[PDB]
RNA sequence: GCAGAGGUUCUAGCUACACCCUCUAUAAAAAACUAAGGACCACACGA
DNA sequence: CTCTGAATCTCTTCCTCGTGTGGTCAGGACG
DNA sequence: CGTCCGAAGAGATTCAGAG
């Protein structure tokens, strides 16, 4: 039994940091984000991709909201999506984000 | 507490626009002051408005069509 | 906020930019000070400081003091957020080509440079040196050098001009050449080349060049002479480890690198000798493509603990890579996981929920509800409340609980069931309980089995869940309109128990008033459960428009089925639960209850039959034992007579009579009769041996035993198993697959031999190393599946297209495998299809075709239905809701916007585990017979004899169905005429499969035409028969001299004037090809029909439906006709055999290149259609697209991985299967460029060239023509317009190498690229969000 | 309560995700209170 | 003599989530 | 105290029969 609200990040800043004895989450995985898609489900797929995992202004916003009952989302980009993108620049690729 | 959103699915057809609706409606509960037009039985926000869409009493046209009346009554507020 | 991204070929420049500073120093902190070096890795100067607003020097500590550089230290003072952004760059003494371009296999610094990949890797590893701007020297400006010949050179040239060596003489060779005058130079040499290699060679080159100059991009930008660096906080390892502080990571990998350039430096400014400063150069490059990629080149850098180290490539692609460990799934909070539990009690939508498991998941709305209640004043005091596990934190837990979604996920989530949201409800305990029924859609045991519970946050998302991610919300699964929440184990037993009848128990013969009376006879237990009572019930029949009409009547049945009764709802009427209700009848009766009262009674009906079938299966104690088990009293007795055959056949063989292999096979054959001899002894001994009396002597009913109950049912096992326990197991095979010449006679129950035993753990572990690999392949083709998947979503309401795929009952010449109903069922008529009387519009051409519908349609017995596909929609980037289809998870229409491709990818994938890793023409009955494609000719005796190959003969009953159909190979005589109602049972068409006919068309006498005895036919004697038989020589076999001759056989009257074809003004000759045998003689009248020669003549697995989906060629191809004409052979035997084929009106368009060996159905005078087969074989997709057309290729494709998977008895619906095809083929290849900018070479997404000649059809120009082919889902994905989801796929090194090159922009929009960059998916809800962007936009 | 400091406690507390009051250059009548940082590889096991 | 179809040689992964155990550049002395 | 050293298949790339 391992339930978890909130747990210390790693440096990629994904929030679980591992499925260990120390408190941590569990991993949604390649095919639990497929299940979603298949379903009509986008909201729910869009939070476990972003506000809980990998934004950190989208996690404290979403944590200073939920104890303020008021339950709203701010979607941002995922931490690990910058680090995809510093990598691939250390690379000598250019990619950047149209505006 | 509604076990299934049948009625609403048969309100709404596409029943990705029930979510959009009825999330905007749980959305003015929850953030404004106004409180859901069926009464509320221990039922949280997303449920009660899940029941309003069941009645027919809300949709997707009559929610724009409050907003906009609420925006109107916003600027006569200015005059 | 920002729009789809785009990526490009970074700019030496442009990394300058980037960069925030330049570092020198390799090491990155002292350890013996942990503040981060001034020139090192990590450096706060040039990344930014290592805390939020403090500085190194320490002079700067507040907010107020950031944005001030502090000129002591030299840093400048910001958050260490900011150090995650900030980048740096590496300045090398020597340019170094980035090993992407380079050791890539299409070799883009090779094609550009037109150089050999050979040639560069020598060049840059300074083996030899390249000519750069040769100018006036007998040297070419573009050559190879080795070391002793550019010394020769060099003696012998006192020119200025010298061939320079490394990365930068290949920098300065890219800076040289014109990437425009190239341009033209290559197009006018494509227009001059008549090779379709170096066409194809030149038009790679062409491509790079045009994508070259059309990007922002430059030749010497792939060689990099400034190294960019990872932020110091984006690097992985380097964790404090308890002081030691001490990993391998890609900084070491920076280190070396560092540590080369520097030393560099040091020489350059010491001016080395050019030897050790040529080697020191190819040091740096190989740790400067070592930390791009490790391992690309044939040298792996290994780090501590002998490891190959982590590279900024292996960061990248690869399971390990970012994007599949962090992008496409991501560990996710509120996320906890604990063992499974029944809890039986807990309704359809509700699961059980451990108290410290909502408490820990559900902490930041406990804190919010808190607060409001006022109990603590501050977040602080809620956590200590928490912490304190007080009173009021449970009743607070109670609130949120009470109406908020949770989902429950199984850790494999094969398919989309795999994750569904439940209503929680808190339990005293540690295990979390999921509902019964939902367990087997789930496909979850008891056994440790653990799922994930995910909480929703905000108001959208606990929406969602209730309005789709729960349970109760999707009862029918997505691959089959079958519902998915079908008892399965106890409650199916319970109802088997209570729908049974007992000849003779207490309380039998009795009339009972209704259902409650039949309860309260059975609580009291003066009634038997199960016997024969007729009983009072009130049927409710729907057929009312919207209206309950009840009926009454007395119904023979027993108490259990009266008991049931009152349980279902009104609507569905007695017939249903008046059976013995196995496991399919359960099916049955929930997907009626679905279809007729609708979802929430079939959700309150589930949930009562899984309460009653729990119940009535705990009163029954149906208990396993022992004696439950009887072995037949035959079974010994069988035994001793396979005993006997068994040793009479060694007899045999010892006698010498039958040889090993025939003995083997039939001790294996005997061995089988005796084996399915005991297995019906075994089940009459189950069900026929159970007697008791009927107030009578004696009565037979159906046994009682627990086995039976148990298979009879389906609640658990088959019949093979219950065989296994009982009966003799039968043989099994050894781990190569034969078959082991001793079966196991002993069953389970009696004790087992020890030599039997090591049979039966070959047979086990081979099946456990074989389900080990089968859910290693279905992971890896649901993967591929869904990627070539995700791109198609319900954009256009109504596509508006006729045009659609026909489809009939499958037939493979038994019983029809499918019905056309349930094929047909769920799909939007293409056309109105006509009643059997003529000119009736029995279907409207755009309706639905629902349960009603669709049995209306049985009853007029139609056998072709025109539907509309998701191949045959033209909706560019979507998939018309009409042409796909019922969405099969709910009884409507699909919604539009809904994500149809990863649904059909996970309906696919899911069963891949159940998948296993690896004549003469008789009626069934009678029925009229019908022949398709079929030239006919009658022979002396009046049979019919084929002349067409492809005759088939089609069964047709009275209701006009064709029940039966059947290939007839070219030549076969059929006794019955066409149109003649055969008997059941009789043989209509016989032949002989050795034998290889040549009819003739008309009876008549036969010249030879171009005839040698001896050369080219030889003529060869016959014993038995008595006359010599002239037989034609083999081409390959026969002499040259002979080769070339082409023996011909012409019709002749008496006279011996040639006869012509009737209606036909060309002659009607024969050829005759090698290894033939002709019996009758030269100058002998040959009736019309009679054969002249006498011509002697797949895997079920998964790999199998892998391959499809990849469309692998098969090993050995069939030949198909490219066009429709006649048959000549320009070369025979030379090499290979030629076959031309050419229309009588137009010109021969196509040779034929056909290896010797094979054989060929095609005779030469005979005309072939297009799309015919000419040699027999596996037949492959990509032939099938090109001639056949889209339609044929689909169904070809669609039925035979059905019939794939109906051999493991798992159903997936068609249009599943036709989605993943209108993937494979998106892409085209336009045949003429025509007046679309596309050139014709190049090939372009379908759906971009359907836009562009719709746009043409607008204008006056008319639209270019296009040619569909077909792609395997592995190529189809990797290759597509983002490449994003490609670099996410699959050779993700490749899939950015090529994006780079090409500049190509990413436009999104698709499902992976959304999930990726984060923003709301165009799946679901968020398709609405999308079409609100595109306003925008 | 948004830039800092002080206050009755306990070195320090200016919303740092963070808990009370004061003002724009000056320190105390006052009770509930405080901490935000860390990887890979191998083995075995469950599904 | 210049390409043909073929045989050979090279990339590229080859399920998917848990839970426990352990092992991981190592600079080293010298101005 | 700081500082410098199997297996399966796809694709490219040779390769080589045949006028
Ligand atoms: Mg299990």
């Amino acid at each position: 039994m391992h339930a978890r609200s909130t747990g210390s990040y790693s440096l990629v800043t994904q929030q679980p940091l591992g499925g260990k004895a120390q408190f941590g989450g569990q991993r949604f995985g390649e095919m639990e984000v497929w299940a979603l898609e298949a379903y009509g489900a986008a909201y729910t797929l869009q939070e476990m991709l972003t506000v809980k995992s990998d934004d950190v202004n989208g996690r404290t916003k979403m944590y200073k909201n939920i104890v303020d009952g008021n339950h709203q989302m701010e979607p941002g980009m995922p931490e690990s999506f910058n680090v995809l993108l510093k990598e691939i620049r250390s690379l000598g690729i250019n990619i950047e984000l149209e505006d | 507490a509604r076990v299934t959103v049948q009625d609403a699915v048969e309100k709404i057809g596409n029943r990705f626009d029930l979510v959009l609706v009825a999330a905007r409606r749980a959305r003015q509960m929850q953030v404004g002051g106004k409180d859901p037009l069926v009464p509320e039985e221990n039922d949280k926000t997303t449920v009660i408005a899940l029941r309003e869409i069941e009645e027919g009493l809300i949709n997707n046209q009559i929610l724009d069509v409050r907003e906009r009346q609420e925006q109107q009554e916003q600027e006569a507020a200015e005059l | 906020e920002f729009d789809a991204i785009k990526i490009a070929l970074a700019s030496p420049d442009m990394i300058r930019s980037w960069s925030f500073g330049e570092v020198k120093k390799p090491e990155t902190i002292n350890y013996r000070t942990f503040k981060p070096e001034r020139d090192g890795l990590f450096c706060a100067r040039i990344f930014g400081p290592v805390k939020d607003y403090e500085c190194l020097c320490g002079k700067y500590k507040r907010l107020k003091h950031r944005g001030v550089i502090c000129e002591k230290c030299g840093v400048e003072v910001t958050q260490t957020k900011v150090r995650r952004e900030r980048m740096g760059h590496i300045e090398l003494a020597s340019p170094t080509a980035h090993i992407w371009f380079l050791k890539s296999l299409p070799s883009r610094i090779g094609l550009l440079l037109d150089m050999p990949l050979r040639d560069i890797e020598r060049v840059l590893y300074f083996e030899s040196y390249v000519v750069i701007e040769g100018g006036m020297t007998n040297l070419e400006r573009q050559q190879i050098l080795t070391e002793e010949q550019y010394l020769d050179a060099l003696e012998e040239f006192g020119d200025e001009f010298d061939a320079k060596m490394g990365a930068e003489a290949i920098q300065a060779l890219l800076k040289s050449m014109d990437l425009e005058q190239e341009c033209e130079q290559l197009r006018e040499e494509l227009n001059e080349t008549n090779s379709e290699t170096k066409r194809k060679k030149l038009t790679k080159r062409i491509k790079l060049l045009e994508a070259f100059v059309q990007s922002g991009n430059k030749p010497e930008w792939m060689i990099l002479t400034v190294l960019p660096v990872l932020p110091p906080d984006l690097r992985p390892l380097v964790p404090l480890d308890g002081g030691r502080f001490a990993t391998s990571d890609l900084n070491d990998l920076y280190r070396r690198v560092i540590n080369r350039n520097n030393r560099l430096k040091r020489l350059l400014d010491l001016a080395a000798p050019d030897i050790i400063v040529r080697n020191e150069k190819r040091m740096l490059q190989e740790a400067v493509d070592a930390l791009l990629d490790n391992g690309r080149r044939g040298r792996a850098i290994t780090g501590s603990n002998k490891r190959p180290l982590k590279s900024l490539a292996d960061m990248i692609k690869g399971k390990q890579g970012r994007f599949r460990q962090n992008l496409l799934g991501k560990r996710v909070d509120y996320s906890g996981r604990s063992v499974i539990t029944v809890g039986p009690y807990l309704r359809l939508h509700q699961c059980g929920l451990p108290k410290k498991m909502a408490l820990e998941l559900f902490k930041p709305f406990i804190y919010g509800k808190l607060e409001l209640r006022g109990l603590a004043t501050t977040i602080k005091a809620a956590k200590k409340m928490v912490e304190r596990e007080e009173a009021v934190v449970w009743d607070i837990l109670d609130e949120v609980i009470r109406e908020h979604p949770v989902l429950l996920n199984r850790a494999p989530t094969l398919h989309r069931l795999g994750i569904q949201a439940f209503e929680p409800v808190l339990i005293e305990g540690k295990a979390i309980q999921l509902h019964p029924l939902v367990c087997a859609a789930y496909n979850a045991d008891f056994d440790g089995d653990q799922m994930a519970v995910h909480v929703p946050l905000t108001l959208e998302a606990q929406l969602e869940a209730r309005a789709l991610m729960m349970s109760t919300n999707n009862i029918l699964s997505p691959a089959n309109g079958e519902p998915i929440i079908v008892p399965s184990q106890d409650v199916v037993l319970g109802l088997y128990y209570m729908t049974r009848d007992c000849v003779n128990a207490k309380g039998e013969g009795m009339v009972l008033t209704g259902p409650k009376e039949a309860e309260r006879l059975y609580r009291s237990g003066l009634a038997s459960l199960h016997a024969r009572v007729k009983v009072r019930i009130t049927e409710y029949e729907k057929d009312a428009n919207g209206e309950l009409v009840a009926k009454t009547s007395l119904k023979d049945t027993t108490v259990g089925r009266a008991i049931l009764w009152m349980i279902v709802p009104k609507g569905l009427p007695y017939s249903i639960v008046n059976q013995a209700l196995g496991k399919k009848a359960i099916s049955k009766m929930l997907n009626t209850c679905y279809r007729i009262l609708g979802l929430k009674p079939t959700v309150i009906f589930a949930d009562q039959i899984m309460y009653t079938g729990f119940a009535y299966a705990a009163r029954s104690g149906a208990s396993v034992g022992i004696d439950d088990m009887v072995i037949p009293e035959k079974k010994h007795e069988i035994i001793s007579e396979a005993e006997a055959e068994v040793a009479e056949i060694q007899e045999q063989f010892q006698s010498g009579l039958v040889t090993a292999g025939e003995r083997y096979n039939k001790v294996i054959d005997i061995w089988a009769a005796a084996n399915d001899r005991v297995s019906k002894a075994m089940m009459d001994n189950l069900q026929t041996e159970t007697v008791i009396n009927r107030d009578g002597q004696e009565e037979k009913q159906v046994s009682f035993n627990s086995i039976y109950m148990m298979a009879d049912s389906g609640a658990r096992g088959s019949a093979a198993q219950i065989r296994q326990l009982a009966g003799m197991r039968g043989l099994m095979a050894k781990p190569d697959g034969s078959i082991i010449e001793t079966p196991i006679t002993a069953n389970f129950r009696e004790g087992l031999n020890v030599l039997q035993y090591f049979i039966s753990t070959h047979g086990a572990r081979k099946g456990l190393a074989d389900t080990a690999l089968k859910t290693a392949n279905s992971g890896y083709l649901t993967r591929r599946l869904v990627d070539v998947a995700q791109d198609l979503v319900v954009t256009e309401d109504d596509c508006g297209t006729h045009e659609g795929i026909m489809m009939t009952p499958v037939i493979e010449g038994g019983d029809v495998k499918e019905p056309l109903r349930d094929r047909v069922l769920g799909r939007v008529t293409a056309e109105d299809v006509l009643k059997p009387g003529t000119a009736d519009i029995l279907v409207p051409r755009n309706t639905l075709l629902h349960e009603q519908w669709c049995d209306l349609l049985e009853e007029n017995s139609v056998d072709a239905v025109k539907v509309r596909s998701v191949v045959s929609c033209d909706t560019d980037f979507g998939v018309c809701a009409h042409c796909y289809g019922r969405d099969l998870a709910r009884g409507h229409i699909i919604n539009k916007g809904e994500a149809i491709g990863v649904i059909a990818a996970q309906s696919i994938g899911e069963p891949g585990t159940q998948l296993t890793m690896r004549s003469s023409i008789q009626v069934k009955n009678k029925g009229s017979i019908k022949l398709s494609n079929v030239k006919s000719v009658v022979n002396s005796s009046g049979k019919l004899v084929i002349t067409s190959r492809n005759t088939e003969l089609k069964l047709i009953d009275e209701f006009g169905r064709t029940k039966e159909s059947y290939k007839v190979p070219y030549g076969a005589v059929l006794a019955k005429g066409d149109g003649e109602q055969v008997a059941g049972g009789e043989t209509v068409a016989n032949w002989d499969p050795h034998t290889m006919p040549v009819i003739t068309e008309v009876s008549g006498f036969v010249r030879f035409t171009d005839m040698i005895d001896g050369q080219t036919i030889t003529r060869q004697t016959d014993e038995l028969t008595g006359l010599s038989s002239l037989v034609v020589l083999d081409s390959a076999e026969r002499t040259a001299g002979g080769k070339d001759l082409r023996p011909a056989l012409k019709i002749v009257d008496a006279q011996g004037n040639d006869v012509l074809i009737p209606g036909t003004d060309m002659p009607a000759q024969y050829f005759l090809p090698g290894k033939a045998i002709v019996q009758l003689e030269d100058g002998v009248q040959i009736s019309s029909g009679d054969t002249l020669a006498r011509i002697p003549q797949i895997t079920g697995g998964l790999p199998r439906v892998a391959d499809l989906f990849e469309a692998r060629r098969p090993k050995e191809p069939a030949i198909l006709a490219e066009i429709s004409g006649i048959v000549s052979f320009g070369k025979e035997t030379k090499g290979k055999r030629r076959l031309v084929i050419t229309p009588v009106d137009g010109s021969d368009p196509y040779e034929e290149m056909i290896p010797k060996w094979r054989q060929l159905n095609v005779f030469e005078g005979e005309r072939v259609e297009r799309g015919d087969v000419i040699s027999d074989g596996p037949e492959a997709p990509h032939d099938i697209l090109r001639l056949r057309g889209v339609h044929a290729v689909t169904r070809y494709i669609v039925n035979e991985v059905q019939d794939v998977y109906r051999l493991q008895g798992v159903k997936i619906n068609d249009k599943h299967i036709e989605v993943i095809v209108r993937q494979m083929l998106r892409k085209a290849t336009i045949v003429n460029a025509g007046s679309s900018d596309f050139l014709e070479g190049e090939q372009v997404e379908y759906s971009r060239v359907k836009i562009a000649n719709r746009e043409l059809e607008a204008n006056g120009k008319v639209g270019a023509t296009y040619s569909r082919d077909l792609l395997g889902i592995t190529k189809a994905s990797l290759a597509t317009e983002s490449f994003i989801s490609a670099a996410s796929f699959q050779e993700t090194t490749r899939v950015l190498t090529e994006a780079a090159v090409a500049g190509k922009r990413d436009e999104l929009r698709g499902l992976k690229e959304n999930v990726i960059v984060g923003r709301l998916i165009p799946a679901g809800t968020g398709y609405a969000y999308h079409q609100d962007r595109m306003r925008r936009r």
